[PDB]
């Protein structure tokens, strides 16, 4: 076996980190209590929510 | 200030902090490499022993 | 006995290398929890999975 590189380890690390990113996103979504906390989740939805907030105020 | 501080800390951590899972594999790889190198070296010391059969 | 070549060693190395390939392929299945990651494990299943993912979204 090629001991100069652990390709399976690299793949596992990659998928683990890209799952950790999603779990962090879900954790922050849970903590904030709002579906759209940061921007970019949906720009149209964020803008609509902002102007409806203005309307209710 | 709260928002800026948390984002600033995240940005700083993205640069200076190390990902343990990222290079613990490299650490194990290098341990295997050093063990193989030591084995091959120790094999190399006894290589010229075959000359003595001619004396 | 012929010493210029080690046929038993060659055969064992071949079977060992292909077994390593098999286990490496099987590893990502557990790593990601998905039956089909790299296209080639199946084709029709991957296509219908993508189509139904679009449908569910």
């Amino acid at each position: 076996m090629i001991i100069n590189h652990n390709l399976a380890a690299i793949n596992s690390h990659r998928v683990l980190k890209f799952q950790n990113e999603e779990v962090s996103k879900n954790m922050e979504k849970l903590s904030s209590g709002m579906r759209i906390n940061r921007a970019g989740d949906d720009a149209s939805g964020l803008a609509v929510s902002e102007k409806m907030r203005t309307q209710v105020n | 200030l709260m928002n800026a501080y948390e984002n600033t800390q995240a940005s700083e951590s993205r640069i200076r902090d190390a990902d343990m899972a990222e290079e613990t594999v490299a650490f194990t790889k290098n341990q295997i490499l050093v063990q193989s190198g030591t084995a091959m070296l120790a094999q190399a010391n006894v290589r010229p022993q075959g000359v003595l059969s001619l004396l």
